[PDB]
């Protein structure tokens, strides 16, 4: 029944977060960021209104879509750089 | 026409890596192939930015009025006059080369022919990535086709400029992917902030003999050297 | 595609990713898949479709789905001092699906 | 022999002669020695090696075209069939059979399954096929030239290393050709101007009647003129043995070997002098001939 | 030439003797380079034996059901044909494992067993194995063994009488010989006088 529409989009905040991603990911054997990873967000981001039944994508839906996300490459991240990566990308997701 | 998609061998490009362990496909398929695009994550910042920008307004829905906007401003066409146009095209027009076109392209590929040459000595191995006489009718079939667009009876120097131009950017692109004594030396007798112009270097290497220029491709690629002022001088800008 | 034993002609069969269309398929243990079955996977798992082209048969299938996998690392346990594409042997192309 | 190909011209040479084989012997209880000259070009990219089979597959009375992946065995030799008209198992003949007087073109000839080059080797053996399947049990005549093209083991020809290791083919098969000849695409500024300034005007060309960018619906001969020639010298002539061309013949066949060479290179020799004595309308072959036989395998083995 | 290979292939035609058991079979290989063309040999002697058959590597018996009609038959291959007789097997070195273990069976005791479709009996053959075997790579290398340049094994090898290595060699008298023979035969359509009178 339910098909979240994007609306009101922190489009800074979602360009930011790939851009990150994408540069701390020049790592060569990291967890390889790729477009198909932005439209993930915006995947994850309507799932969690799906969830709420809710037609439209709230803020906590995005952020939380991001905090997943950004986990997610955070934590396949070996031990020598990860406290530094999650100290650096934690301005995007422990805001929430 | 075949247009086909591939990844490289490792699935990422793994750039460091020699493009004959890169490349999976053996030189006879890839000669069949007018143009070869290797395409690589630039991984740029300010591009992803873009791309990001760009793929959020596809994602809510803002694209789908973009589109129809430049369709009616006319800079853009839609699916079925395209369909419509590649058909009538491929049916009204058949375009020739003009003698001068002819000519650009013949010496277009003994120079592209030179530049593969030297470049199999250099890394002493027969590249991945040919460029055979199949590959100058590559030109010669681009050129007609960009004069087929507008149902030019001929091809002209621009089209041809415009095809050299194309496989330039893909199929040369795809193909052009001791010394550490020289690069030291330099670094001692050139100090930073100041120029030796290229000629004597060349004079006094040769005096001590091709590793020049690969000592200067690298210290180019770096930020320690400058090539400054068309070339001429040698800056030792950097580090 | 069989040759279909009634009909004596060609046909589809439709395999997981097309049962589970407008579903989920899931891939238990899929580092011990053969590397020529797991590649089959890749236009299913990001265009969405299944593109048969075999014994004179030609179209393409919807394949919707959304595949969940679960693998163990190379050697059989995780090594946090090695990054990711050293732990397991999946080429960019599949992990970034 | 195609004009719109630069270049090749030994081996324009040796399709010349090969349309124009030499004369098939028949000796005591039936023996028998071949007179078709078969040809493999074995080289690089882009070295026009299927155009030369395009042309050939023009320009011969009776050709067959084939290609490697393409061609099964059962689908080149003969294959066992239901006559629907009776009811009753008949043989429909394949490739080598129907090229039987004729040629046989194969492109991408290395890409082959052995199981299909299993199946050649009678044809250039024997110039014959037998069956033994299906309680049909014949033999059929393929008294044809085989010329085929192919690429090394690796995309293109490694000087670095041997003849056998380059070629895919077995030293069983490539010893029945008579002319093995290597091309290369090398690169070199002068013979790649010329190439190319041959290949705009080529492709510069316009049939007649055609406007403008339209699409279709120093002496030589024409094609039509050629094809005369060769049906000529194939029905009319029958070139006789002499000693004066004997005596080139063993004196280059024993240099040749004395310095790859085998007893099957001497009656290639024969072959190739005596299809030149085809070309010439000569009812003998002459010195002349055998030198000419000779400076053109010597360039097939030495690449001279 | 190759009198000393001539001489050795009569000796497989007459036998030795058997005894209660001791064999009168005689068999020989033929190695070496393809060059030498010992097929014709092989066929040669192939026609002289009273009871002998030509055949080649690319020989086992089985249940070979199906001829014309769909019938039931037992194929004595050709090792059985050659019974009391030469089996001459060209192309011996690219022979498949079944044709193998058929040559072992009968080079050994004489018999060629089968255990198939119900099927189980040991059929007849007390036969001389003549063989011609090739190198790979072409050419045979005269430095390195025979094993070295020929696909058979070293115990199969071992159980043959007679084993010949016939080489090619280039040489500036035998050639001249071979292409005046060889060219006269192409111009006048027969063998050259063979200065002495053949047995038929
Ligand atoms: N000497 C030549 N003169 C003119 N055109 C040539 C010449 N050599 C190659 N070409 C052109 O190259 C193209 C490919 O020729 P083709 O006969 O398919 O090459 P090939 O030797 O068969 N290569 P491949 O099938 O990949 O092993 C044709 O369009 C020819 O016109
Ligand atoms: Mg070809």
């Amino acid at each position: 029944k339910i098909y979240p529409k994007l609306h009101q989009m922190d489009m800074d905040k979602v360009s930011r977060v790939y851009a990150d991603l994408r540069r701390e990911s020049i790592s060569t054997g990291s967890f390889p960021i790729t477009v198909r990873h932005l439209e993930s967000i915006l995947r994850i981001a309507e799932s969690f209104a799906k969830m709420r039944l809710s037609e439209f994508v709230s803020s906590y839906d995005l952020d939380r879509a991001i905090k997943v996300v950004v986990d997610s490459f955070v934590d396949a991240q070996k031990v020598s750089v990860r406290r530094q990566l999650r100290r650096s990308f934690a301005i995007y997701t422990l805001g929430h | 026409s075949v247009l086909a998609a591939a990844n490289p061998i490792y699935g990422r490009y793994d750039d460091l890596k020699s493009p004959g362990d890169n490349i999976d496909f053996q030189t006879t398929i890839l000669s069949r192939f007018d143009m070869i695009f290797i395409v690589k994550d630039d991984h740029n910042e300010e591009r992803d930015i873009s791309i990001a920008n760009h793929v959020i307004n596809i994602h809510t829905g803002n694209a789908n009025a973009m589109q129809n906007q430049q369709e009616e401003n006319g800079s853009e066409i839609s699916i079925e006059k395209m369909k419509r146009y590649i058909t009538y095209c491929r049916l009204k027009c058949a375009p020739r080369l003009s003698p001068q076109a002819a000519e650009k392209l013949s010496s277009n590929f003994v120079t592209i022919r030179k530049q593969l040459l030297i470049n199999e000595l250099e890394s002493t191995e027969r590249s991945s990535i040919p460029i055979t006489i199949r590959q100058l009718e590559a030109i010669i079939r681009i050129t007609e086709s960009l004069a087929k667009l507008e149902l030019s009876p001929i091809a002209q120097e621009r089209h041809v400029d415009e095809a050299i131009r194309l496989f330039q950017a893909s199929t040369m692109d795809a193909a052009s992917q001791e010394i550490r004594r020289f690069e030291q030396e330099l670094k001692r007798r050139l100090p930073i902030g100041w120029s030796t112009s290229y000629q004597t270097l060349r004079r006094e290497f040769v005096d001590t003999q091709l590793a020049l220029d690969k000592a200067l491709y690298a210290l180019e690629k770096h930020e320690t050297i400058q090539l400054r002022h068309q070339g001429q001088n040698i800056y030792r800008s950097g580090v | 595609v069989r040759k279909d034993p009634i009909t004596k002609e060609w046909t589809l069969e439709g395999g997981a990713l097309v049962l589970a269309d407008k579903g989920v398929c899931l891939i238990d243990e899929f580092d011990k898949m053969n590397d020529q079955d797991r590649t089959s996977i890749h236009e299913a798992m990001e265009q969405q479709s299944i593109s048969i082209s075999k014994a004179g048969i030609v179209t393409t299938l919807q394949a919707r789905c959304s595949i969940i996998a679960a693998a163990n690392p190379n050697g059989g346990r995780y090594n946090s001092t090695l990054p990711l594409a050293q732990n397991v042997s999946l080429t960019e192309p599949i992990l970034s699906r | 022999l195609a004009p719109s190909i630069y270049g090749h011209d030994h081996i324009k040479k040796a399709i010349l002669l090969m349309l124009m084989g030499g004369v098939e012997k028949n000796l005591e209880n039936g023996s028998h020695l071949r007179g078709d000259i078969n040809i493999l070009m074995v080289g690089d990219p882009s070295t026009a090696k299927s155009q030369l089979l395009r042309f050939v597959l023009n320009t011969a009375s009776l050709a067959i075209a084939t290609t490697g992946r393409g061609s099964s065995g059962v689908g080149l030799t003969a294959a066992v069939t239901t006559d629907r008209e009776t009811g009753e198992r008949r043989l429909e003949a394949g490739a080598m059979v129907l090229a039987d007087r004729g040629v046989v073109c194969i492109d991408e000839f290395d890409k082959m399954t052995d199981v299909d080059r299993v199946a050649i080797h009678e044809v250039m053996e024997q110039q014959t096929v037998t069956i033994a399947k299906a309680g049909i049990h014949t033999t059929l005549n393929a008294r044809c030239s085989v010329i085929a093209a192919a690429n090394p083991v690796f995309g293109q020809y490694d000087v670095n290393r041997d003849p056998h290791q380059n070629i895919a083919l077995p030293d069983s098969l490539l010893s029945r050709f008579d002319l093995l000849f290597v091309v290369t695409d090398d690169i070199n500024e002068i013979r790649d101007r010329s190439i190319s300034e041959h290949v705009l005007r080529t492709h510069r060309y316009l049939p007649p009647g055609y406007l403008e960018g339209e699409p279709v619906r120093p002496k030589l001969v024409t094609i039509p003129f050629l094809r005369k020639y060769v049906q000529y010298a194939k029905e009319r002539v029958i070139p006789q043995l002499t000693q004066e061309a004997i005596n080139v013949i063993v004196k280059n066949y024993t240099d040749l070997r004395n310095d790859p060479i085998t007893a099957r290179t001497l009656e290639t020799l024969i072959r190739l002098a005596t299809a030149h004595a085809k070309v010439r309308l000569s009812k003998t072959v002459n010195k002349v001939d055998a030198k000419v036989a000779a400076n053109l395998l010597r360039f097939a083995l030495l690449g001279e | 030439g190759n009198l000393d290979v001539k001489k050795a292939l009569l000796l497989l035609l007459v036998g030795g003797v058997d005894k209660r058991k001791i064999r009168g079979d005689i068999n020989v290989c033929l190695m070496g380079d393809p060059g030498v063309a010992k097929s014709q040999l092989l066929k040669a002697i192939c026609k002289i034996s009273p009871r002998g058959v030509y055949t080649t590597g690319k020989l086992t018996a089985a249940v070979m059901k199906d001829p014309v009609t769909d019938e039931m038959i037992l194929e004595g291959g050709a090792l059985v044909l050659a019974d009391n007789g030469i089996c001459c097997i060209d192309e011996f070195d690219k022979m498949d494992e079944s044709d193998r273990t058929a040559i072992h069976e009968v080079m050994e005791q004489q018999t060629i067993s089968i255990s198939k479709a119900g099927i189980n009996t040991t059929l007849n053959a007390r036969t001389s194995i003549l063989a011609a075997a090739n190198p790979l790579y072409g050419r045979y290398n005269p430095r390195l063994s025979p094993l070295d340049n020929i696909n058979l094994p070293a115990a199969l090898l071992s159980r043959f009488d007679i084993l010949f290595l016939m080489l090619d060699i280039p040489s500036r008298d035998d050639d001249e010989k071979l292409a005046e023979h060889v060219t006269y035969v192409h111009m006048h359509n027969k063998q050259p006088d063979l200065d002495f009178t053949p047995v038929e």
